[PDB]
């Protein structure tokens, strides 16, 4: 009977929370209460990237910390030496309502997506000395979100039909799909040893999946709407959501509850980006006030500010030896910080 | 109809119900102990001399 | 988490009255708009009233105007629906749907298939 | 002495006006894009004609023949002709630019093109130099001075006030047909949308016709003293500082026309202030 | 890919030839080509260069003022007027692609080579000129510049080319220690700023011929006189 | 910079160039995002993504159609809303008032002018020279409305009046809404696509030139 499995689900979930609050002895705030201020940190705008003429919806770095790409609504793809702010290449988009960017670890791909419902994937090394579209992956029923490199060979791919797919490329086919989420999934972030990966969707609720398997292992909620942006922390035990409560949370895989919770009274924006600093001290959340701040991860207190963009803050990432952070927006102007 | 959906989120719940759970103490302990063991090697918590900034 | 639970439904003559009543947990009540949505048997969900923030600005659809009173208590998190002079073309299932995101006036989605932040509903029937 | 305080009067208010409008413009992030290039450059203008006309009035008004040297009195008179000569190549580029703006609102352009504007505005400043470098003697021309400067009194008044207005008058004259002919397309009834863009396309229009107006009739006397006098008291000097106080009060007309017409430059002088 | 050039052949003293070589199978737009020199018995010789688009171009002292050299993208072809030919521009002349962004490797591909017959820069000394080994031997080739290649950015600009018997140069190691795709894991090179060596651990049949080092630090491009390995 | 360094800083440059081209080249076409409903007939108003392109005076056009809260946030730099009603058809006009004022109200739609198109006016003035339906029955204000063969205008002009207040109940003149009626057979729509275009940008210039 559908009452009794309601019923059943509801003690379920009044087990799940009883557990949860019997693990919690003390707050994060509680145990870093001694903890020295990580003081005001101020970043300045070391480079400027312009050449992109319509809003900026994503950006990832490259392992060599140098590349970066970016992804507008413009229909095109720039890749960025950063170093020199020269433009290494341009990738002309079959559609121009990209949401989504990805650089793989090798260097030699990238990938994009959005409306048209499709990842594409593209070869940067080529005898022909041109940028060509590798594979399309089709399948997905909804926008697309957010694409992450596992491998040369494999990317995981989170929709707006309420999925994640995991894709072979070799073959374009969908190797195994996670469900479970009941809103748009909106971003993803890969553990360092990219076994596990963490989704938040449109339902307040994030997830927690097996690559290798292929179902969800715990799910963790707390926020009060939507889910824009996750990522982990770097040393994979446990990850930070942005969402449109105008919050950022901490969550710990094995305490399987949240931890902190990163929101001041004169914040009412929503989070479009969040990530992490190379030690995981500094929270780096991107706001719809135009804004950037820096949260000290361990003491919920704000520690800086990133202001100088002009519009929406739609991408905000940490190369991999934290020398910089590259935050896109809506004004189409992309900058480095120091 | 519903009751298939209704047994798949008992059988989810069920699943994620009997796991294994540490301490939320030991949790942040942990997060601790990694912020401190890797604050000297992070550029951002605290900045480079500008010899070695590749962002002059 | 976001739980919205109904209750007050049943079964009552035409011309006769009911009170339907949302609690709410899981959200700081007081920065959402809620509403009001019904499903008829046999038709898709349809939006019947909604209440600002503070309870300023009230709208309903003109199906329902002057018959149905929408409040609500941020202090004990509970939403109400007051029914009088019910109709014969008004049974349906009644679902509590909050508004997706705080401090703003617009609802997308409120009345979709499958909105996340909507209750499980009572069924109101005549 | 009943006309000083009018004076004074006068140039503190253009001085204020161009104070705050510049400082609005380097203050506030919102108000800084490519049309504000040229505003703050008239607003130059207009600080550097103000500040090198007061010095007139503070001399040579009584019993004070003169204070500076010959060179300082011969870049003070370069510095004016250029200012007066900037403020009126940019109303007449304003106005050009506005034109483009309103009667051809498809054929947009400005999204990187601020150094196309800055080096025109420096072009203008370049030109109203090299027309003030006829001004590089000394009052210029003392003696000898019956068909150079006739010549000069003549080129002047052209450059200077005849192709100008012309191109201002035509320029906003067709904005001010092209506003009304497109009040009609305006959705006219099922108001608080449609009557407000009317009236304010209305006001714009008539703004227009205003200042063509005020710029005539205010440069007018000044061109008509320098011409008599080069063609050939009590009441000639009243006449001379009347003169010179009309040609001077359109720039105080210039930030005020932009604090009628925009409600977000009002805002700003209210918080700035 | 391919270039085949034409053109070439016997030409009398202080006439004019021109050359001109046809890309095929590859963004010809995209890459600047440079063309080189071999007179018979002797190394290579740096010529000329076009960047894409036309926008720079530079010649050897040597050819300056007497060389000229164009593309033509639409029809994907590069040509070399000369004019005032004398006896010394008597060679064998290469086309060579080289694309320059983050991370490129320039001179990866060269012509096949037209043979023409007639009638202040940093030097590359490669000392040794022939050393005999056998298969399966590590092999060690040195290097030497007058001045640095090492650059502040951090890459020192040095190009190792094997010329097999009877073929066209072949690109192996870019800015030093970077090993071109397509190349055996067995190449390797290293060297600080100016004295530079190339390993093969593993010496098979195919690594015979003249290895070349070249500069990339500065335009006047020069090579190096060559070192032969024979069995 | 190095020699290599000069000619990757070229071929950014030509990048650069070429971006420049195909922006200007982009710039020049109106992107609209049509936004009507089923039965609504908003496909054929003018003569994945279902996106249609139109020329009307040597402008061109670009009318997209999705086929909510997040992919409608990509179209906030369209140049306007193109939202069709299906107008005969009374119970669904509540749910199309409903969309309306939700595009209408949207944070990043707050600055995009709505070109209202009230389609199927011929099938209204039929049902209601019929008298099988009242307007009354759905929406009570019709009974005691009064306009300012006329049933057939009053009718009309309630059902844009109210789009229209909707519209002006907030806004503050950053945004207008163009209602307009449609038959499904007129073929003027791309013309009044287009004048309320015009009129659009005419107000951003005017606004952005401290005019207004
Ligand atoms: C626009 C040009 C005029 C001629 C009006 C110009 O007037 C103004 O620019 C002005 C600005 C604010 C008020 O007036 C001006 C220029 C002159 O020099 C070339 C002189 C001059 N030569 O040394 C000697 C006496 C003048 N008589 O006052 C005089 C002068 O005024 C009439």
């Amino acid at each position: 009977e559908l009452d009794q499995l309601r019923q059943e689900a509801e003690q379920l979930k009044n087990q799940i929370r009883d557990a949860r609050k019997a693990c919690a002895d003390a707050t994060l705030s509680q145990i870093t209460n001694n903890i020295d201020p990580v003081g005001r940190i101020q970043m300045r705008t070391r480079r400027t990237l312009r050449g992109h003429l319509a809003k900026i919806y994503a950006m990832h770095w490259g392992t060599d910390s140098r590349l970066l790409v970016s992804a507008s609504q413009d229909g095109k793809l720039i890749i960025w030496d950063s170093y020199t702010t020269n433009k290494v290449h341009a990738i002309p988009l079959r559609s121009s309502w990209v949401m989504t960017c990805a650089y793989a670890p090798s260097g030699n791909y990238v990938a994009c997506g959005g409306l048209d419902n499709i990842c594409s994937i593209y070869n940067l090394k080529t005898r022909e000395g041109n940028v060509r579209v590798s594979r399309e992956l089709a399948g997905h029923t909804g926008y697309l979100s957010c694409c992450r490199f596992l491998d040369d060979n494999q990317i995981v791919t989170s929709s707006g039909d309420t999925t994640c797919a995991l894709w072979d490329i070799e073959t374009g086919q969908q190797t195994t799909t996670f469900t479970g989420h009941t809103g748009d999934v909106m971003s993803l972030s890969l553990a360092p040893d990219t076994r596990l990966f963490v989704s938040g969707a449109c339902d307040a609720s994030a997830k927690l999946w097996d690559v290798r398997e292929g179902m969800c292992r715990q799910t963790f909620t707390g926020h009060e709407s939507d889910i824009n942006a996750i990522c982990f922390f770097p040393n994979g035990n446990a990850f930070a959501t942005g969402s449109d409560d105008a919050t950022c949370r901490l969550f710990d895989l094995r305490a399987d509850q949240e931890l902190m919770t990163y929101s001041h009274d004169n914040i009412i924006c929503g989070i479009t980006s969040v990530s992490f600093s190379k030690s995981g001290r500094l929270l780096l959340a991107g706001y719809d006030d135009f804004n950037c701040n820096v949260w000290d991860a361990l003491k919920a207190d704000r520690a800086g500010v990133l202001a100088g963009h002009d519009n929406r803050v739609s991408c905000l990432g940490v190369t991999d030896d934290g020398m910089a952070v590259a935050t896109g927006s809506w004004d189409s102007f992309l900058k480095i910080w120091n | 109809a519903s009751i298939a959906q209704a047994r798949k989120l008992v059988e989810q719940l069920k699943m994620e119900a009997n796991i294994d759970r540490i301490k939320v103490s030991k949790a942040a302990a942990d997060l601790m102990a990694y912020c401190e063991a890797h604050a000297k090697e992070d550029p951002l918590l605290t900045p480079v001399p500008a010899s070695e900034n590749p962002f002059r | 988490q976001v739980q919205l639970q109904e209750s007050g439904g049943g079964l009552v003559q035409p011309g006769g009255s009911l009170r339907l009543s949302c609690a709410a947990s899981g959200f700081t009540f007081s920065n959402y708009k809620m509403n009001w949505v019904r499903q008829a048997p046999g038709k898709g969900l349809e939006w019947v009233s909604d209440i600002s923030q503070s309870g300023a600005s009230i709208s309903y659809t003109g199906s329902v105007k002057g018959r149905f009173t929408i409040s609500r208590d941020n202090a004990k998190n509970t939403l109400y629906l007051q029914m009088n002079s019910l109709k014969p073309e008004d049974t349906a299932v009644y679902y509590c749907a909050r508004c997706p995101a705080p401090f703003t006036r617009d609802c997308f989605d409120v009345t979709s298939t499958t909105y996340a932040y909507r209750g499980q509903g009572t069924q109101v029937t005549v | 002495c009943a006309i000083y305080i009018t004076y004074a009067v006068i140039i503190s208010v253009g001085i204020l006006g161009n104070a705050i409008l510049i400082k609005v413009f380097f203050k506030t992030k919102s108000m800084q894009t490519v049309p504000n290039i040229f505003i703050t450059s008239l607003a130059f203008g207009d600080l550097l004609l103000l500040l090198t006309c007061v010095p007139v009035d503070a001399t040579h008004y009584l019993a004070e023949g003169w204070l500076f040297g010959r060179i300082g009195c011969k870049v003070l008179s370069f510095i004016r002709l250029t200012s007066v000569g900037v403020s009126v190549f940019t109303l007449t580029i304003l106005s050009a630019d506005r034109y483009k703006a309103v009667v051809k609102p498809l054929e947009r352009q400005p999204s990187n093109a601020i150094l196309k504007t800055c080096v025109k505005a420096g072009c203008v400043w370049i030109v109203s130099m090299i027309f003030a470098l006829p001004e590089a003697i000394f009052t210029s021309y003392p003696v000898s001075k019956k068909l150079l400067q006739e010549i000069h009194s003549l080129l002047c008044f052209l450059v200077f006030y005849i192709i100008p207005l012309s191109i201002i008058s035509v320029y906003y004259s067709l904005i001010a047909r092209t506003l009304y002919k497109s009040t009609l397309n305006i959705p006219t009834e099922e108001q608080s949308h449609a009557r407000k863009q009317i009236e304010s396309r209305k006001r714009i229009a008539r703004t227009v016709l205003v200042l063509v107006a005020l710029f005539a009739l205010c440069w007018l006397p000044n061109h008509l003293l320098y011409l008599y006098h080069s063609f050939t008291s009590a009441m000639h000097f009243i006449f001379t500082i009347f003169s010179r106080v009309l040609a001077f009060s359109n720039s105080c007309v210039n930030p005020f026309a932009l604090y009628w017409l925009s409600k977000s430059f009002q805002k700003h002088f209210k918080a700035q202030l | 890919v391919q270039l085949v050039e034409s053109g070439g052949g016997l030409v009398q003293p202080g006439g004019s030839r021109k050359l001109s070589c046809s890309a095929s199978g590859f963004a010809f737009s995209s890459f600047g080509m440079h063309w080189v020199r071999q007179a018979p018995e002797k190394g290579l010789e740096w010529v000329a260069y076009i960047s894409s688009g036309s926008g720079t171009i530079y010649y050897a002292d040597t050819v300056k003022g007497r060389f000229t050299i164009s593309r033509d993208d639409p029809k994907n072809t590069l040509f070399l007027q000369m004019t005032s030919l004398r006896s010394e521009d008597t060679a064998m002349y290469y086309c060579v692609r080289s694309i320059y962004y983050y991370g490129s490797s320039p001179f990866d591909f060269w012509g096949q080579g037209t043979t023409l017959t007639v009638s202040s820069d940093i030097v590359m000394t490669q000392a040794t000129s022939s050393v005999p080994v056998t298969p399966g031997e590590s092999v060690s080739i040195s290097c030497r510049s007058s001045k640095s290649l090492l650059h502040s950015n951090g890459n020192t600009y040095l190009y190792w080319f094997l010329q097999r018997p009877g073929q066209s140069p072949q690109l192996l190691i870019y800015r030093m220690s970077n090993l071109a795709s397509g190349v055996p894991d067995r190449f390797s090179g290293s060297g600080s700023g100016t004295a530079f060596t190339l390993t093969i651990s593993r010496l098979e049949a195919e690594d015979v011929g003249v290895y070349y080092c070249m500069q990339h630090l500065e335009y006047p491009l020069t090579f190096g006189a060559g070192t032969k390995l024979e069995l | 910079v190095s020699a290599e360094d000069k000619a990757a800083a070229e071929r950014s440059k030509m990048i650069d160039k070429n971006l420049r081209e195909d922006g200007e080249k982009a710039r020049r076409t109106l992107r609209l995002l049509l936004l009507g409903a089923d039965n609504s007939g908003k496909s054929t108003i003018v003569k994945g993504i279902f996106e249609t392109k139109f020329q009307v005076d040597k402008v061109n056009f670009h009318m997209f159609d999705v086929g909510r809260r997040k992919w409608i946030q990509c179209f906030n730099d369209v140049t306007a809303i193109i939202f069709v009603v299906d107008s005969s058809d009374y119970n669904r006009l509540q749910e199309a008032l409903n969309d309306f004022k939700s595009i209408w109200n949207n944070r990043w739609l707050r600055t995009i002018s709505v070109i209202l198109f009230l389609n199927k006016q011929d099938l209204l003035a039929e049902k209601v020279l019929a008298g099988k339906s009242k307007i009354e029955d759905y929406f009570p204000e019709f009974a005691r409305y009064t306009t300012p063969d006329p049933r057939v205008t009053r009718a009309k002009y309630f059902i844009r009046k109210e789009f229209v207040d909707i519209s002006t109940a907030s806004g503050d003149g950053r945004h207008i809404c163009y209602p307009h009626f449609t038959c499904a057979v007129d073929t003027e729509n791309a013309r009044r696509i287009f004048n309320d275009c015009k009129d659009i940008i005419l107000q951003m210039n005017l606004r952005e030139y401290n005019l207004v």
